Parts: structure tokens; C-alpha cells; sequence
């Protein structure tokens, strides 16, 4: 009935068929109860299809090493529509269906049972948004410009490692970062990039991370316009601006290449400037 | 000394003027005399001169009187085309600075074609797609955004190319185009000059596309 409700079988009176398939879903989905709980059947049968939606996907390995997808494209587009047409259906009726909204310890099991699978269902969406854009890019590059322990991380992370567990999300924000890095090579656009990883891929995405990129952007851009003389000094400012707002936040290591640049340009009290102002951001109360 | 240092060596500049022409020899050009100076200071200044040379080096009638050289309709004219070579030529340094931060850094890469260059500026000008384009892309980026930077650059070529690969999608606006890049004077024949503002007036007065209705 989920299914049906969420438009599977409609490949082949319809708007009629999927809203008797939801009443089915409500009317006859059961609910949870006392033997440690019972979790309703309406529970079970979303965990079963969200788990068939992806089972070509959770154990299998994200890449294969001239690295390339394990898993086509054209079938994580798919999977991903699913998931996302499952989602859907349950914001559209998060006030009809039982469980989706607050609530007495079984209907609370029950209700945090159902929303831990609704977060699972937005990283996933998350995770395949993420892996799409990498290979977008030009991963192979990526990867030989990275450390071992990234690349066997990367070699042996799955896609449930990606879901759900912390080491893909932190493996995830280390490819990002370096993705960009890649990107202001190319220099294609900066902020169209920015937009991509800011709203899709939010929640894994730092905004102080793409305002630290923007930051990025100018510097490399200044220094692909070294040779310029009245180009740089509204590259460099605009850069220094970008990298003052996100002082209390920036990684020494990304405040070393930055200096590292800067000097390279002869903008020493410039590179000063920001170093003292991280400084202060880091620890306001003195 | 009452003179300052720009002032000074405008002097010594005035003073090779006259002594040219205390000597009878040849009139050398006294605006390239006064930007010899201009380069000593901050670009303010040189951008300034480059505006006198270009909006002066015009066609005269020597020994003709001022007043009727500034009121002939043929110099009036290309004054206008003088300033709008400038007003091109200044705007694609622009876009050269906008991409690479120094003039010398995109130097010694190599100036890109003006479609490239033009293509690597709407890169960050425009990172995000703007929802009211029309006409599709082409190459990744909106087929009027292209053709409006790059007629501001002034290169009518590099737009043309860009016209020739959305040939379907332009619909006539092809055959319009070609007459403009044709016809001297930036001008269209009245004929179909008619034709295509009778339709950008017909339903195409308040267009999504901003880059639609400046082309």
C-alpha cells in the first residue's frame, strides 16, 4: 500500500487507486504495543521498502579503484527519487498518518523509531547528492592530490558508512573541501559550486566552510592574476574580507595556505592583519 | 620652485613641443608628449589620456576651422564609434582583471579568445543558474549572457560564433544578427530594423531574460 501510495506500479483513477492505497496504509497499518516495545506493522512496512529502495546500495562500496562509481549513475538517480517520493509522502500526510507527529511509551517508541527513519531517508538523499557531484567533478584528480589514510578510507567506505556512520561523514566533509580546492584550479565558477553544496547537500555542508572557499576562490584567483598589478589589490581585499567573517571558525590549516599565499604576493601586513584577527575571534573574552 | 613633480614633468614635455616647432621640426603628437608623463603616476591618470588619443584620433580637414570640423555630421559620427571602441575595450580589460587578478598574470598565460575569456567571466559573475533565463544554454552557460558580454567587449565575432551553435533555438534572430554584424555603422536596414522591434514590442517588452531584452 505504501508503495502503490507513493506512485509505484503507475509505470503502467490513479490519483483514486494511490489515495485508497494511502487509506489502506492508515486504516489498517496497526500500532505499537507492550511485549522493550512492538513497533507497529506501519513501521516495519516502512523500514521494509526504504530498505529494498536502497539494498543495491548499503553494502556495496562507493568507488572503484582511474577510480570510477561502483554503482551507475543513472542508478543512484533513480534510487535517489525514490527515497526523496517516499519523503514526500510522508510530509504530505505528517498529520494523518500515526507516529509522524508528537504524542504512552509504546506511541513514543514508535514515534522515535519512525523519525529516526525519516532522518536516515534525508541522508540518504544526502549521501547520493554528495556522491553525484563528485564524480561530476574529476575524482581521479582529486584523489592522487590526497594522503593515504584518505585514499584507504575512501577505498573501503561503503554507502552505509556514508549513511550513518561519522567516519563517512567526516570523510564527506574532507572531500568537499578538497573538491573546491580542485575547482578553483579549473576556475569555472566558484559560486555556482557554492550554491550546489550549500542547499543540497546542507547539513553535511558548513556555511563557514564555502564563505572560507569564496575566500579561497580570491586568493588562488590572485594569484592566477599575479602578473596583473591593479587587479590583485581588489582581489586580495575582497579576500581578506572573506576570511575576517569566518575568523572565529578557520582551521590552521587553512589559515597557513592562506598566509602562505599572501606572501607569495608581497601582502605581508595584509596576511598580518588576518592572523591577528583570528586571533581575537578565537577567544573574544580574552 | 612652484611646480609639482607632475607638473614639472609636463614642463620639460611642453618645452620639447616648442622646441620642435621653434626648430620647424616635424609637429610630433602632443598627446602621446603628455601621456609620456602620465605613466609616471597611478593608472587614474594614463586610463585618462588613452580616452584623449582614442576620442582625438580621428579623421580631420587640416587647416580647417574648429568650430566646423565639431559640427560636421561626419566627425560627430565617428566620435560616437571612437568612444564605443573605448567604452568596449576598457570593459573587456575589466573582464580580463575580473578573472585573473593582474593584468600580467593573464599576459603571461595568454589572453584568452574573447569567447573563453567571456565564458570564464560569467563563471563568477553568475555562479548560480538565474531561473528567468530563456533560450537555453550553450557550452554551460545562457546563450544571451554570452551575447551580450561579448558584443560589451566589442568583439561582434565571438557573439556570432556563439549564435551559429543555437542555430534552432535563436530562431530568426539569426538572420537579423548576421545583417547587424554586416551593416556599418552598428545600424540595420529600416526594413527589418521594423521587423524586430515590431516584435520585441509585440510581446517581448517585459522578457525574464535581462540579457534578451539588452541585446
Amino acid at each position: 500500500a505504501l508503495a502503490v501510495a507513493c506512485g509505484q506500479g503507475s509505470d503502467l483513477m490513479d490519483r483514486n487507486t494511490e489515495n485508497l492505497a494511502r487509506a489502506a496504509f492508515i486504516e489498517y497499518g496497526g500500532q505499537p504495543r507492550l511485549a522493550s516495545v512492538r513497533l507497529s506493522s506501519r513501521h516495519d512496512a516502512l523500514a521494509l521498502y526504504l530498505t529494498r529502495l536502497v539494498r543495491t546500495l548499503w553494502k556495496a562500496k562507493v568507488v572503484q579503484v582511474d577510480i570510477s562509481s561502483t554503482i551507475p549513475t543513472s542508478k543512484l538517480v533513480t534510487i535517489q527519487e525514490n527515497v526523496e517520493r517516499l519523503r514526500n509522502f510522508l510530509e504530505a500526510n505528517k498529520s494523518t498518518i500515526q507516529g509522524l507527529a508528537p504524542p504512552d511509551i509504546a506511541n513514543q517508541k514508535e514515534h522515535q523509531a519512525l523519525h529516526a527513519l525519516q532522518k536516515l531517508m534525508e541522508s540518504i538523499s544526502e549521501g547520493i547528492s554528495f556522491v553525484l557531484m563528485l564524480f561530476d567533478e574529476r575524482v581521479s584528480d582529486i584523489y592522487a592530490r590526497l594522503d593515504a589514510v584518505s585514499q584507504q578510507q575512501l577505498k573501503d567506505l561503503t554507502y552505509e558508512q556514508l549513511f550513518s556512520q561519522t567516519p563517512g561523514k567526516e570523510l564527506a566533509k574532507v572531500l568537499v573541501k578538497a573538491i573546491v580546492n580542485r575547482n578553483i584550479a579549473s576556475g569555472a565558477n566558484v559560486e555556482t559550486v557554492a550554491d550546489a553544496l550549500r542547499r543540497r547537500c546542507g547539513s553535511f555542508c558548513s556555511p563557514d566552510d564555502v564563505v572560507t572557499f569564496k575566500a579561497q576562490e580570491q586568493l588562488q584567483r590572485a594569484s592566477e592574476q599575479a602578473h596583473n598589478s591593479p587587479v590583485l589589490r581588489a582581489l586580495l581585499a575582497e579576500s581578506l574580507r572573506l576570511f575576517e567573517q569566518v575568523a572565529g571558525s578557520l582551521t590552521p590549516a587553512n589559515l597557513t595556505t592562506a598566509v602562505e599565499q599572501y606572501i607569495s604576493l608581497k601582502y605581508y601586513a595584509g596576511a598580518i592583519q588576518l592572523c591577528l584577527t583570528v586571533a581575537q575571534q578565537k577567544d573574544r573574552g580574552n | 620652485s612652484s611646480l609639482d613633480n607632475i607638473e614639472m614633468a609636463y614642463a620639460r614635455q611642453i618645452y620639447i613641443y616648442n622646441e620642435k616647432i621653434v626648430n620647424g621640426h616635424l609637429q610630433p603628437n602632443l598627446v602621446d608628449l603628455c601621456a609620456s608623463v602620465a605613466e609616471l603616476d597611478d593608472k587614474s591618470i594614463s586610463d585618462m589620456w588613452t580616452m584623449v588619443k582614442q576620442m582625438t584620433d580621428v579623421l580631420l580637414t587640416p587647416a580647417t576651422d574648429a568650430l566646423k570640423n565639431r559640427s560636421s555630421v561626419e566627425v560627430r559620427m565617428e566620435f560616437v564609434r571612437q568612444a564605443l571602441a573605448y567604452l568596449e575595450q576598457s570593459y573587456k580589460n575589466y573582464t580580463l582583471v575580473t578573472v585573473f587578478g593582474n593584468l600580467h598574470q593573464a599576459q603571461l598565460g595568454g589572453v584568452p579568445g574573447t569567447y573563453q575569456l567571456v565564458r570564464s567571466f560569467l563563471n563568477i559573475k553568475l555562479p548560480a543558474p538565474l531561473p528567468g533565463l530563456q533560450d537555453g544554454e550553450v557550452e554551460g552557460h545562457p546563450v544571451w549572457a554570452l551575447i551580450y558580454y561579448c558584443m560589451r567587449c566589442g568583439d561582434l565575432l565571438a557573439a556570432s560564433q556563439v549564435v551559429n551553435r543555437a542555430q534552432h533555438q535563436l530562431g530568426e534572430f539569426k538572420t537579423w544578427f548576421q545583417e547587424y554584424m554586416n551593416s556599418k555603422d552598428r545600424r540595420l536596414s529600416p526594413a527589418t530594423e521594423n521587423k524586430l522591434r515590431l516584435h520585441y514590442r509585440r510581446a517581448l517588452r517585459n522578457n525574464t531574460d535581462p540579457y534578451k531584452r539588452a541585446v
